[PDB]
């Protein structure tokens, strides 16, 4: 019910974060996490209230996924504060 | 030479051994080099890689006869001399394809230590070449962008390749390399002013002997040490190969600097770099004649075993 | 690279579109789609040069959020449908964001700015499998889910896309950017017909595959990034000029060629369906795409550059061949066309 | 389009179903081009790896013209049938649905009255 | 308390707000914590036992905890106040959204079998090892490579 | 949307002033919109420097919107023709010529009438001739 | 008439329209903020692509 | 889908938990199981384009199941009224609402 459009409008908040970056390449590495928690979230709400037990491996699956992701999203974050010394993403313009 | 190779053994790491290492000696236009460099290399038994020369690369691919002066570039060291700040400017391409050169002496030197295991000693090296052309530019032989082409293309091209382990150096004060000169009678070398091997030792004094000496082994002989071959190659063998980027070359990290080296036409990728400046130039009327005609010379017009002139057989199922 | 580490990430590239093509269980297509974009980052920095860093940084953070905005279409399905997959019932908006979404990791349109800087700082190598062994899976995926989509939105970001690589393209030197807007612009056709015939969307991209593979094969084997560099072509290795010449004006639509076939078969079947106005101004467009292919001809053929003394050295060398793929995937590309009937 | 019809084998190259249809003459004009095909790659491939044009490879000359023209035979083997799916379904369903392909009789001309625009 | 489940909600909507005003990395760090927090809340409280102890141990645990060991080493430099003011802001404006449909708990657990002796969470998830095998094959596979993609791009 | 779609629906050369405010508000959505994304990307200096250029791509877009609808409006009752493209041209024309001053050029009024007049022709004919844009698959 | 008129306005004119387009739609900060907002701007133009032809 | 190599090679690694009505764990059926049977042995054979017409009485039920808002808003409107009409002192709960029962 309006659970959903919380978590929904959560993700697009979520959303409008991680495509508005504010000079912290880290915050939006959190941000891109907060997204996945909703999806998360939403994804075992509406599981847990289907009774849709053959689908629980999803919820975790998305989870596995992500926190690789986002391993391989901070190894590139700690690689640019090693090469830059910080992780501003106004360093990241030699590409132009 | 490839992953496969080094997948199963082939590793350079199992074909390395302490006579095992990169050992240039540099010094001024005579410094006696040339002797030296042969008997350490009788001594380690280390491959002794001649100086490298205008047609070095010639007699590196194919026949290896000596190349027409066109087709080898159209560089004199002769010229060089006779007509310092020639406008034409016969030095610089002089310089850039000397710098071509020792670029395929090193890399052919790499291949030899990495596939055999054998050491080499190279004489003068891509690292001590850049003392020519500062003393070139100190003197009116080369103007400034000139030489930012030379830095462009060492830059771009030097640090792939590892560092000499150890450079060996002689010594031997201006004067000594003039009166050094009138033994050895040649009309271009001879008239070599003064102030520019001034120049030359000054580089090697202050910028490349310290430059090295941080990262690899640093042996300065003065001419007496030198001449006695054994006494330094003694040092050579007493000296401790530590300090260096060498160190971290693990075997795989060695297979990508092998199947560099055993690529010439990346070697020297970077030293065809399309920088416009006007000596460096080919020309494409020029250019495309030289190339027909280089193209044409026989064993040359097909890949190597596969041109008949030379006598090469078995074409049809190559 | 540990020859180990090696086999594990090109496995995950390819294992990673490969499972996106093979289930049926969009879930299972979302975490092959996952795989891909993880595999490719490493390989992405292999120089680990400055530039390097920034290409993936930017290729991780366009794919990663776009990945989440495909899961949410699947999450949102789920509750819409039972069905972990789209249905004729689907909500118009969730296709929509599957649409976006899938159009930014193939690069399409107004998401078109991270594939030209991800190809323009990452290896010549790389950038093919950038370009199209990872446009694979996500189109898989849209082909798939054709009879759903919107005509209206795909046309659009057909059409910009048409713009955007064309116009990009015509001021680009560098080669890597020059081959990232044409992707760009003939990703832009095949998203075009797929509303409607999407057996054509997988011709328009094999034939972009059989050409843009030996085009860039072709770059390396001089490992030019610039149209300078190109351009002293007839000095390294002459032979290539001529096949470079027909490949490159084959990448656009120029008659005798094999590259006519996609766009006259995607014109014929769009005319066949009435859109005679997109038709019309993608076409015209397109040409505006052999303007700069022909201006890189004029610089690599038509008209021999002047050269460098030191590259006579390079000649003397023996030139390391380039691989059979290039003459097969040259000839097959350049000139097929007189057997258009059983390609379609 | 073609797929999802009924009997569709999911991952077959020529169902068995295309042994019914003619096989492709071994010198049809099209199997002949892609041997010409073949053999402009063997001897594109000895030009860009510079070896005698056409004295060379002589045995990869007909590698290439014999694996071109194998994959001829069973590729058009193959368009052949689906071109040939396409007549079974198209014709069938003009029948099966007759009433919207009906056959309708147009008038001889000396009925028909066509415009005459005069050049003049 | 009927209302409980939306007054989670809100929570929940409001710190994706502060991670969304991207404060400092570590401010971020801390209000995903609350959030997971009322996220495994939520899940609990549809019923789902294991998957809410999940995000927990994952988030709330080091998802977050290695964030904020990241944080520590790129995130040096600490106007939060000004981002708290238009969190108060968004409050306001959430919560007057809410009042729209003011003026325009009854259906959770929708259905349940009363008596029943093997069903609860985890079970259903506990099926990846059989009549799903096929969700945690390739999830150790990404976990696998993942080592590799790591371990080179730090190299 | 029922709104610009009223543009349609009344015979063309009527209603004028409902013609020009909807052509004037198309022009100018468009300028916000491209001023949207002048200014994510390629973005300003100052806070004000950028709400300026979303002004003055604004209006600039917004007269074009008016020029056109008035002048193909008026064009119309004048010449009496309610269906003739030609009328869209002269309308199209005068845009373009609104451009051409807002940005203080001669010859982009030259490439602006023909170009923009010939789209805005082409626009009549298409809507006269039901032409299809955008066309759903009927294959 | 030839040359100048007839060159200024069909041959050269199209050379010169292009022309302009490529300079300022290629005329880019290279910036990842600015192009990702972009990316903001499509999402809410076809947001409402579909919600007016809903 | 676009590569068919399940069905191919006969393996159901993705096909047997697509939806709700699948086999659930330990035979628990899940929800709506009633509904989307009925409307997917329906649609079976009878392809999209005409699984989207004639057979969307099933899915209207179906529709209504899961998403079970008609209900929502029946009873919301009873609630409403009833509010109503105990606004009125009309109503009020009986014993009904508050009493005794059986096991
Ligand atoms: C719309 C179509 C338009 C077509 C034309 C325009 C498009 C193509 C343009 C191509 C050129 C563009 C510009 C490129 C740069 C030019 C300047 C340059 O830098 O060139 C240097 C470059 C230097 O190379 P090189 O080292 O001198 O190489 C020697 C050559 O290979 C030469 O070697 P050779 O002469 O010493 O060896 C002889 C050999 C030479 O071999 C080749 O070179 C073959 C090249 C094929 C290219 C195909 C391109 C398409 O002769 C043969 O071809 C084989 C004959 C025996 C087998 C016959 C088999 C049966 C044929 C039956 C008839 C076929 C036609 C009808 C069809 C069948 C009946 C229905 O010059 C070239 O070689 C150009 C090669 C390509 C020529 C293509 C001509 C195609 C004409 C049509
Ligand atoms: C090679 C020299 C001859 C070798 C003969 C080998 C032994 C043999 O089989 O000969 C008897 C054999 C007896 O054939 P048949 O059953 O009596 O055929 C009589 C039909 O009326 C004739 O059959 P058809 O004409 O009905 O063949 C069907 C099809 C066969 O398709 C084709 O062969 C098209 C060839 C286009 C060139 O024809 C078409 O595709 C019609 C469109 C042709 C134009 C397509 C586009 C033309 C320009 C494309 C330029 C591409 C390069 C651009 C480079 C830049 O002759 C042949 O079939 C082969 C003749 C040469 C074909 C071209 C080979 C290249
Ligand atoms: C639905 C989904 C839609 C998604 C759309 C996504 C668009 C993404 C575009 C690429 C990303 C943005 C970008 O690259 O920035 C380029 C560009 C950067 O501008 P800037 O460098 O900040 O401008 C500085 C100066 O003001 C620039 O100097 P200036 O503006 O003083 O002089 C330039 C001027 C000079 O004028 C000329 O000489 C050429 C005139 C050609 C007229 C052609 C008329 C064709 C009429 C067809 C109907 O060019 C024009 O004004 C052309 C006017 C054409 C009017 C057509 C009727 C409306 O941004 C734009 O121009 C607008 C971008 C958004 C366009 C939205 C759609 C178009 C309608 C609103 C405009
Ligand atoms: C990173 C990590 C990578 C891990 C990769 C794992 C790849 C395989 C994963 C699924 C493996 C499933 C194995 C099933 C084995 C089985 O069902 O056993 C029955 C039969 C014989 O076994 P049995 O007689 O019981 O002997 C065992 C004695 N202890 O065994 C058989 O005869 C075959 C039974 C097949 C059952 C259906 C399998 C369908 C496909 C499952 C997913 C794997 C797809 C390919 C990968
Ligand atoms: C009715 C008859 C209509 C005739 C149309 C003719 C179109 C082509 C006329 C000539 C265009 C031209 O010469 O373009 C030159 C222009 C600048 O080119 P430049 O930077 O000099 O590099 C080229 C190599 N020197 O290159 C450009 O910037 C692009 C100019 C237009 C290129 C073709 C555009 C076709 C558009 C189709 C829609
Ligand atoms: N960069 C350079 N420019 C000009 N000449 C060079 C350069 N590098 C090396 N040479 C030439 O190499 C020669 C070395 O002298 P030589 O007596 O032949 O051998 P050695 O240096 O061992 O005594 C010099 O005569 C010098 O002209």
């Amino acid at each position: 019910p309006s659970t959903f459009f919380n978590l929904t409008m959560a993700f697009s908040l979520s959303l409008l974060g991680t495509l508005m970056f504010r000079s912290h390449l880290m915050s939006t590495l959190l941000c891109l996490e907060g997204m996945v928690l909703s999806l998360f979230i939403m994804t075992s709400v509406t599981s847990l209230n289907s009774n849709s037990m053959s689908s629980m491996p999803i919820p975790i699956t998305i989870l596995v996924f992500a926190a690789c992701e986002a391993a391989v999203g901070l190894a590139l974050l700690v690689k640019v504060s090693n090469t830059y010394g910080t992780d501003y993403v106004q360093n990241l313009n030699l590409l132009q | 030479y490839g992953l496969l190779a080094a997948i199963l053994g082939d590793k350079t790491t199992k074909k390395l051994h302490e006579y095992s290492r990169v050992i240039t000696v540099d010094g001024n236009i005579c410094s006696g080099k040339n002797k030296l460099a042969k008997e350490i290399a009788q001594q380690l038994g280390m491959k002794h890689y001649p100086e490298a020369g205008i047609q070095y690369s010639s007699t590196t691919t194919g026949d290896g006869r000596p190349l027409d002066i066109e087709f080898s570039g159209s560089c004199s060291l002769e010229k060089f001399y006779d007509d310092p700040k020639s406008n034409d400017g016969n030095s610089y391409r002089l310089q850039s394809w000397l710098y071509a050169s020792r670029l395929l002496q090193y890399a052919d030197a790499l291949e030899h230590l990495l596939s055999t295991g054998q050491g080499v000693v190279l004489e003068r090296s891509i690292y001590s070449d850049f003392v020519f052309l500062e003393a070139m530019y100190n003197q009116g032989y080369i103007r400034k962008q000139c030489v930012d082409h030379y830095n462009e293309i060492k830059r771009l091209t030097l640090p792939e390749y590892l560092p000499p382990h150890a450079v060996i150096y002689i010594d031997v004060p201006v004067p000594e390399v003039q009166s050094r000169i009138q033994k050895k009678g040649d009309p271009h070398e001879m008239k070599v002013t003064s102030a520019y091997l001034q120049d030359i030792e000054n580089a090697y004094k202050k910028t490349f002997l310290p430059k090295m000496s941080e990262m690899c082994e640093v042996l300065v002989y003065d001419s007496w040490e030198a001449e006695d071959p054994t006494k330094v190659v003694e040092d050579i063998e007493y000296l401790k190969y530590n300090k260096g980027p060498w160190l971290k070359q693990d075997d795989w990290t060695f297979h990508y600097l092998r199947m560099l080296v055993q690529d010439k036409t990346e070697v020297l990728n970077y030293t065809t770099i399309p920088v416009y400046l006007p000596e460096i130039t080919i020309g494409a009327h020029q250019g495309s004649r030289i190339y027909n005609s280089f193209r044409e010379l026989p064993g040359r017009k097909y890949a190597p075993g596969y041109n008949a002139e030379v006598g090469d057989k078995w074409i049809w199922l190559k | 690279m540990n020859p180990i580490t090696l086999a594990i990430i090109y496995f995950t590239i390819f294992l990673g579109p490969v499972i996106t093509m093979s289930s049926t269980n969009l879930m299972l297509m979302w975490v092959g789609l996952e795989f891909s974009l993880l595999a490719i980052i490493p390989m992405l920095i292999n120089k680990k040069n400055p530039r390097s860093t920034e290409a993936a940084t930017k290729y991780f953070v366009t794919q990663a959020t776009a990945s989440m905005i495909i899961l949410l279409a699947i999450v949102l399905n789920y509750k819409q449908l039972g069905t972990w997959m789209f249905q004729q019932q689907t909500n118009g908006l969730i296709l929509n964001m599957t649409l976006m979404a899938l159009s930014m990791k193939l690069g399409l349109a107004p998401f078109h700015f991270w594939l030209p800087e991800v190809t323009q700082g990452i290896p010549l190598h790389m950038g093919l499998i950038l370009l199209t062994w990872q446009k694979i899976a996500p189109l898989s995926i849209l082909i798939q889910i054709y009879p759903l989509l919107n005509s209206t939105i795909i046309l659009m970001l057909a059409i910009t896309s048409i713009f955007m690589g064309a116009w990009g393209g015509l001021n680009q030197t560098q080669m890597r950017k020059i081959m990232a807007y044409s992707s760009i612009a003939h990703m832009g056709w095949m998203l075009a017909i797929l509303p409607y015939n999407p057996s054509l969307t997988l011709l328009n991209l094999m034939i972009y595959i059989i050409l843009t593979a030996p085009m860039f094969m072709a770059l390396m084997l001089n490992n030019s990034m610039t149209i300078n560099s190109i351009s002293l072509l007839w000095n390294k290795t002459p032979a290539m000029l001529t096949m470079i010449s027909l490949m490159l004006l084959s990448l656009g639509g120029l008659p005798p060629l094999t590259g006519f076939l996609p766009k006259w078969i995607i014109i014929t079947e769009l005319m066949k369906n009435n859109c005679l106005i997109m038709a019309t101004l993608m076409a015209m467009m397109a040409l505006l795409n052999l303007f700069f292919y022909t201006r890189l001809i004029y610089s690599t053929s038509l008209t021999m550059f002047p050269t460098n003394n030191n590259s006579k050295m390079m000649t003397h060398q023996t030139k390391t061949k380039p691989n059979l793929m290039f003459s097969t995937l040259a000839i097959m590309s350049t000139m097929t066309l007189p057997l258009a009937p059983q390609l379609i | 389009m073609m797929n999802g019809r009924p009997g569709h084998e999911p991952l077959k190259f020529l169902p068995d179903e295309a042994r019914s249809l003619p096989p492709p003459k071994l010198n049809d004009p099209r199997l002949v081009y892609m041997g010409l095909l073949g053999y402009c790659t063997g001897l594109m491939d000895n030009m860009l790896r510079m070896r005698p044009v056409m004295r060379a490879g002589l045995h990869r000359q007909l590698l290439f013209v014999t694996s071109f023209v194998f994959a001829g035979y069973f590729y058009l083997k193959r368009q052949n049938y689906l071109y040939a799916v396409k007549d079974h379904d198209m014709f069938g369903y003009i029948k099966l649905h007759p009433e919207d392909f009906p056959e309708k009789e147009k008038k001889t001309y000396a009925e028909i009255l066509e415009p005459f625009h005069p050049v003049r | 308390m009927n209302n409980y489940i939306f007054v989670l909600s809100s929570l929940f909507l409001v710190g994706c707000l502060g991670l969304a005003l991207k404060p400092s990395p570590i401010y971020g760090g801390l209000g995903l914590i609350v959030s997971g927090f009322v996220g495994c809340l939520m899940v609990l409280g549809f019923g789902g036992s294991f998957l809410g102890l999940m995000v927990f141990l994952i988030y709330l645990g080091g998802m977050l905890v290695v964030f904020g060991y990241t944080t520590a080493m790129a995130t040096e430099e600490y106007s939060n106040w000004l981002i708290l003011g238009f969190l108060v802001l968004g409050v306001i404006m959430e919560v007057f959204l809410i009042c729209v449909l003011n003026y325009y708990g009854d259906w959770l657990m929708y259905e349940v079998d009363d008596v029943g002796v093997m069903l609860e969470g985890g079970i259903g998830v506990a099926a990846m090892y059989s009549c799903a095998t096929w969700m945690m094959v390739v999830a150790g596979w990404s976990l696998f490579a993942g080592i590799f993609i790591i371990i080179e791009i730090t190299r | 949307k029922r709104f610009f779609e009223s543009y349609h629906e009344v015979p063309d050369g009527t209603q004028c002033h409902r013609k020009t405010y909807i052509t004037t508000a198309l022009g100018g959505i468009c300028g916000i919109i491209g001023s949207a994304y002048s200014v994510s990307l390629n973005p300003a200096d100052s806070t004000l420097e950028a709400v300026a250029r979303v002004g003055r791509y604004t209006f600039t877009a917004a007269a074009i919107g008016a020029m056109f609808g008035l002048t193909t409006c008026v064009s119309a009752q004048v010449r009496e023709k309610p269906d003739d493209p030609l009328n869209y041209f002269i309308g199209g024309c005068a845009g373009g010529l609104t451009l051409g001053a807002r940005t203080h050029s001669y010859g982009t009024a030259a490439m602006g009438c023909v170009y923009m007049g010939t789209a805005a022709a082409l626009f009549k004919i298409g809507k006269l001739e039901g032409w299809e844009l955008f066309p759903t698959p009927k294959v | 008439l030839d040359l100048i008129w007839l060159e200024k306005t069909i041959p050269k004119s199209t050379s010169t329209l292009h022309t302009n387009m490529t300079t300022l739609t290629t005329n880019q900060k290279g910036l990842i903020k600015l192009y990702f907002m972009s990316f903001l701007i499509n999402i809410i133009l076809i947001i409402i692509l579909y919600s007016i032809n809903l | 889908p676009f590569l068919d190599i399940q069905k191919k090679l006969g393996i159901s690694l993705d096909r047997h938990f697509m939806f709700l009505s699948a086999e659930q764990p330990y035979k628990n059926a899940a929800r709506c199981h009633a509904f989307e049977k009925e409307w997917i042995e329906c649609a079976h054979g009878i392809g999209g384009t005409r699984a989207k017409k004639e057979c969307k009485i099933e899915f209207d039920d179906f529709e209504e199941c899961l998403l079970r808002y008609k209900t929502m808003r029946r009873m919301h409107d009873i609630k409403k009224q009833r509010e109503k009409l105990m606004k009125e002192g009309k109503y009020t709960p009986p014993p009904h609402h508050s009493g005794r029962e059986e096991p």
